[PDB]
């Protein structure tokens, strides 16, 4: 529900919330199945990468809706470098308006500083590099593509 | 528009020397002394 490719990012933390007719062993098996499909790479500095919650009440759809009804359902909150890479875009659209100082008088006109925009850009650029440092998880490798001679 | 290659804030900078290493244990014990021994259930004088 955010326009970023998770396969391009790296997973960092997940909370999974379960509703309705749900079995703890089947939740365990579902999450174990994700951890064995390690192509869904989580950070190597946090192997214990899941939180779980389970509640007995199934979801209700408000009449006039379109969502199918279900005996059980799943909600997730996920932290991943992909959504900071979406922020790195929103910052390079700020940068383009500020590189021509477009619109800044509608905000300096309220008794802000132009100095505030320059502060804000730099704070954001520091955040993108904060996320770059934790994208760099110093995970170990697997193999080479070629063999050797003797 | 050149930002001057802005640096991150604020990272795992306190971990850059960290591993950490392990301590040691060695147990290992001393022998008790059982050298205070003599039997009584025989004869040392009336044998003569």
């Amino acid at each position: 529900m955010v326009k970023c490719d998770p396969r391009h990012g790296k997973y960092m933390a997940c909370c999974l919330l379960y509703r309705g007719d749900v079995v703890p062993k089947d939740v365990n098996a579902a999450i174990a199945t994700i951890k064995t499909k390690r192509s869904i790479q989580f950070v190597d500095w946090c192997p214990t990468g899941f939180k779980v919650g389970i509640n007995y009440q199934p979801p209700t759809v408000v009449p006039g809706g379109d969502l199918a009804k279900v005996q059980r359902a799943v909600c997730m909150l996920s932290n991943t470098t992909a959504i900071a890479e979406a922020w790195a875009r929103l910052d390079h659209k700020f940068d383009l308006m500020y590189a021509k100082r477009a619109f800044v008088h509608w905000y300096v006109g309220e008794g802000m500083e132009e100095g505030e925009f320059s502060e804000a850009r730099e704070d954001m650029a520091a955040l993108e590099k904060d996320y770059e440092e934790v994208g760099v998880d110093s995970v170990e490798g697997e193999g080479e593509e070629e063999g050797e001679e003797y | 528009p050149d930002l001057k290659n802005v640096k991150s804030k604020i990272g795992s900078t306190e971990n850059l020397k960290h591993q950490p290493g392990g301590g040691k244990v060695q147990i290992i014990n001393k022998k008790l002394d059982l050298s205070n021994v003599q039997s009584k259930c025989g004869s040392k004088d009336n044998i003569k």
